[PDB]
């Protein structure tokens, strides 16, 4: 456990989720874009608290844990790839194969008994839609589709995006993203006026608890997630009042967006259609360490040919990225950061005072608790400990 | 109406809880402590949890969300993080039938 | 429970005081000057570890805890006062009344069952002598006079001052201020020469322990404090010697100041007369968190009309503030900071080696331990806890 | 202890060493060069976590703990040496003798009962070879010779050096320095080429484990150390291969250096001859606190007269200092820093995967564990604790 | 030399009595069971009065910081005390308590 | 093919015995009760000699970092060990212990 047992004991409906401060192990996670990693140019990154090294050899990606088995230094301090298929630690020259992590040579002692008898941790790496996904887990990985939202991998779905490091636990990012009522913070986004969007300030729930969402655990692909259906029976708020007097109004644009929002394990949201009626948004909140995450944003738009892909890419740079990914989502960034203090000591998970629209968040917490493939622990980071 | 028919007193075992949904109103929770019946709002005052899905220990109901608790007799908070009192509804047994009040009790016209 | 129980058990005479790392709850504390808080201009501050918001509406001051009940974000990240008597959290628009903290509206869901069933914490606030006092406590507040030194509230006493944040626990500031022997650090202050002050280097106590101070716990307004009477039977030190040879002398000025010094709960010192024979100094050491405090300095001088008040104000800005509040007390600031390390781990409360003049400080420690109105704890900051 | 008992329990061969994160008490340590401290000019420094003050009075050095007995402030915040043989605390004027640390006077209260009945901690200080050594221990110190490598104190040995603060625990520095295989990190040093040195990439061990090192448990002066004998029967590796292909070669210079390398308690390395056939290198890794150390470098060369010493001094500044002390050892600095994370949580002491050449490090760890004169604890820093 | 302190019965078992001495530091007389002992009253660690402390067997605990001393040897029994207390041998003759005038 | 270790009676139950081989890596012979087992002496996690460790039942604990292996199967029993230990065939004939030259 990564959290005080007294707290976990109190949270009977989603203790595993609360305990998963470091993220869920045995899931695929996007960490960079294919174009960011060149042939023979190793790149470092931290995923779920683990320091990793990614390299492209003969066009294919390989992932090695960035920590020599010998004295635990990061190989990346001084990269020495002496042959196309290996990397040699700069310290005592222990050499590892990129494909299987096997310690194949030691330049400081070619007669060492450790040669061929030790193996550096490797992780599966797969590129899809110009995105680099890493399976931070053990054993043969499941198909990538299990950890991706519906349609992301569609043949003609052109994926473009942006990635950066955000200072907040991944869970605060997830819940902010799937939060039905947080739409309020986007009321002044330039995207609203500049793209003539229809956007309420919130929702007056309607129907029973079960009707508030659609829990998906019967997906043939294995996907596990939740759909937010607060808008099916709820009355959208377009006139916000105080004391019965209207103080704020929603956006009365013509473009209808986000009629279906869904969150999927290990932590990826799908907003459709967004930021335009003919587009979709897929964003991951990838755990780096307990205090940070990658905010991996992608926008998808069907494209039949290079012409459309080019015009889309062109439109991405000039409008969507600056007006949507940035102009709209930037407020999500400081919103996440604003929740850090309340949850930093883990007490926020007990003292939070939820209201109706949080039913969606609750459903996600339970789904995540029930269908995650493993709880990452600090011991996974330093080295598993046991006595048997 | 004034008295809401819930069930037969015999349909509830000691130490159990029963949720009572009402048309156009918030649900209630009827608890059986021994051979006595008490009732309160079903929704925890600390959030949106259903107390009838919680754990009843004697005369104290524990919310399943965050571990808060209340005394089912007075509706007063028994464990943090709960701080707001539960509305309490009178229960009575007529002909071995359990009835719960339609309106909550008030600090109006009773012991000083 | 703010300190290791092993340490507290060792300190039989003033354990509660050593435990009061965050300060004493249920007392009035000055946090700013009236002119610093304008109409409809919310100001943030941290008091006893709690983030607070203060606002002036129709001239009156109101204080709300700067933490939304929903997801615990500070309302001040993006202040939204949509109506004169309320503030709306920028996240999901939960709206509270400054007047009582009641959650009166929720723009994202007007049908929410939470509306009218939740109350944000509010604290009493009142202005006196141009100073803003906040009652960081629960229930109906006691008269302000109880937590202020005698004469601070006298009709003609014109109060002026300065406030700032100092990096030291509040108790270190209190003790340095009430310390009879620390006068040594002020031997070279520009105020000594520039205002012709008589100032010894220290004191050779005379008489018994009881005579060294006067414990006040019979005051009618209920104020509790201690008067330092060391100079009543003790010989002032004007010739500092080492091995019997004079190496330093005190100041032989004409103005007699600091005839009486007293410290009062919750932590305010009174030096009379100072810095001039016709003035008084009242200074508070307000706890912000365990590592910092507000150094709330005030100088009082009787004035009978606006003519003298304006005169005093001009003398304050050109002389008293720079020559005394700063020229004299600046050494107190780094002196307090110098004791941080020794006490930071709470070990200094055990290892300190006191001498005779510290009898005054010990009296204050015992008085504070016995008459404080409550020990602020981390639980007060995050949310009081209690299991059935 | 200083480390999790569950960890110490696992390390049966050198638990005390792993526990000694703050260093070994009751040993001499160099902290600065003689020319760095002048007559009547007190100097501050931190050794084994303790703040100390060193002063030169009538040519002789004296060391006092830089922490007043009264309120625990550092005397050095505002130095007041009012008489040649004393120092007066700037706070309440408690005065101490540099000679024995006795509290001889208190300017603020000349009649105090504390005078002559309290004593500030003092540590023995000795100058040798232009180096300042402090005995960070209790009771009468042993000969300095016990804590120095053989020949460092030879009558004709001329010592010149450099000192700086490095960000790594002292042990990581000691192990890197005595690490037979770390020579690989120096393969591109300017010294190797500019001084035509022969330098292998490493060693293929030969003989039995017992032949890999030579432990000296006792000397005529009680020295405790270990000599690295890997090159005695080992095969120097000049060509590094990966999968049978040569990817790197050692240096085939003509100068043979580092005939013998030995590490001695409390943590000083002797490389002979180095960096030139007619010189010797002695370097200490002095514990400052748990995260940093003094990298005290010295180069020695026998000199019979003033002409030789002058010539050597010239060569040191123009060649050896920049080409060797810096051009060669700078790589050791970042090598040390690279091991910080792995051992920071104390887990590296369990998870490290050693190979053959590490027998030297293991021998050092056991020797240090068995012959150190005491484990410095945080309690030594704040004040020893014992409850009846 | 010797100074008459009081009648043995004036002190209940396990109690302490401060003995003021004009022109000199006060002393502390401890009654351990039916045995009597005496040391300097002022804790060697500060200004605390040991006679206002707690006696546990023949060990006096200072009320200020929990330091302690063995009232028979005067040696520190608990930190932060490090300076040995001054010991004064006591004499009980005819139900009368006398404390030596000199240390040791 | 086999090597003479010692007479079974020379080893008390629960003890370890290092078997040094000329021109080869050392072996470790353990006696668990009345049965004998053998494995590589060198811990797979480093360069420690398991014969200098502690035997608890059929599990040997390395003296270096506390890692451990089951002496019967040679499989890792405690972290940080992960690499299986090479196990050697042992025979007891005429009250004497014999260890196979090559691992099984
Ligand atoms: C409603 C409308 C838009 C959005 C939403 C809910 N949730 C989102 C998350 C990321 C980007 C856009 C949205
Ligand atoms: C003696 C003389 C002056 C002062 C004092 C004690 N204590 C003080 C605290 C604040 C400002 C001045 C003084
Ligand atoms: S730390 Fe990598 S080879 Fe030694
Ligand atoms: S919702 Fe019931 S304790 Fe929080
Ligand atoms: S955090 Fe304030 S309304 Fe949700
Ligand atoms: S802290 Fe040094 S004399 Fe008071
Ligand atoms: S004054 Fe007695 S233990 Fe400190
Ligand atoms: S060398 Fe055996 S457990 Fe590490
Ligand atoms: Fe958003
Ligand atoms: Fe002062
Ligand atoms: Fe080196």
């Amino acid at each position: 456990a990564n959290v005080d047992e007294a707290i976990l004991k109190r949270v009977k409906g989603w203790a595993p989720y609360v305990d998963a401060k470091l993220g869920f192990r045995n899931h695929w996670y996007p960490v960079m874009f294919s174009k960011e990693i060149n042939e023979g140019e190793p790149k470092t990154l931290k995923l779920l608290g683990e320091n990793l090294l990614v390299n492209r050899i003969d066009g294919k990606l390989y992932c090695l844990k960035d920590r020599c088995l010998h004295r635990g230094v990061q190989l990346s301090v001084k990269v020495e790839c002496k042959t196309k298929s290996t990397i040699t630690c700069w310290y005592h020259a222990w050499t590892y194969r990129w494909e299987d992590g096997v310690l194949c040579d030691i330049l400081t002692n070619p007669t060492s008994a450790q040669i061929g008898r030790q193996k550096l941790k490797t992780y599966p790496v797969q590129e899809a839609k110009g995105c680099v996904f890493i399976y931070l887990g053990d054993g043969d990985p499941p198909p990538l589709a299990r950890d991706t939202p519906p349609n992301f991998l569609d043949d003609d779905m052109e994926i473009l995006g942006k990635n950066q490091i955000i200072k907040s636990n991944w869970r605060l990012a997830v819940e902010n993203g799937f939060d039905p009522s947080h739409i309020y913070i986007h009321k002044d986004s330039i995207l609203v006026k500049d793209n003539d969007l229809a956007l309420p300030l919130g929702f007056a729930p309607g129907g029973d608890r079960k009707q508030q969402t659609r829990v998906v655990d019967d997906d043939v692909v294995g996907r596990k997630g939740v759909y937010d259906l607060i808008g099916e029976h709820g009355v959208p708020v377009f006139e916000g009042t105080i004391g019965g007097e209207v103080v704020r109004e929603g956006a009365y644009g013509e473009k209808i967006v986000a009629n279906d929002v869904s969150i999927w394990l290990p932590g990826v949201l799908k907003v459709n259609p967004f930021p335009n009626p003919d587009m979709m948004q897929f964003e991951w909140y990838v755990p780096i360490d307990e205090n940070t995450h990658y905010y991996f944003q992608t926008l998808g738009k069907p494209c039949a040919n290079d012409e459309e892909r080019k015009k889309y890419e062109q439109e991405f740079e000039s409008k969507w990225k600056p007006m949507a990914l940035e102009g709209f989502n930037n407020d999500d960034i400081w919103a996440r950061e604003a929740m850090v203090d309340f949850y930093a000591d883990d007490k926020g998970w007990v003292n939070e005072i939820l209201f109706e629209s949080d039913e969606a968040i609750v459903a996600w917490r339970k789904l995540a608790s029930e269908h995650n493939q493993g709880i990452q622990t600090q011991a996974h980071v330093s080295g598993l400990e046991h006595h048997h | 109406q004034i008295w809401l028919k819930v069930c037969a007193a015999s349909d509830m075992q000691p130490g159990t809880i029963r949720r009572v949904n009402r048309v156009g109103a918030a649900p209630l929770a009827v608890y059986r402590v021994g051979d006595q019946f008490y009732a309160t709002e079903d929704t925890c005052t600390h959030g949106i949890a259903s107390l009838s899905e919680g754990t009843l220990d004697g005369d104290v109901i524990e919310c399943p969300f965050h571990g808060g608790a209340f005394n089912v007799c007075t509706g007063m908070p028994a464990s943090s993080p709960c701080t707001v009192p539960l509305g309490v509804f009178e229960v009575e047994v007529k002909e071995g039938e359990v009835y719960v009040a339609g309106e909550k009790k008030l600090e109006h016209h009773h012991h000083h």
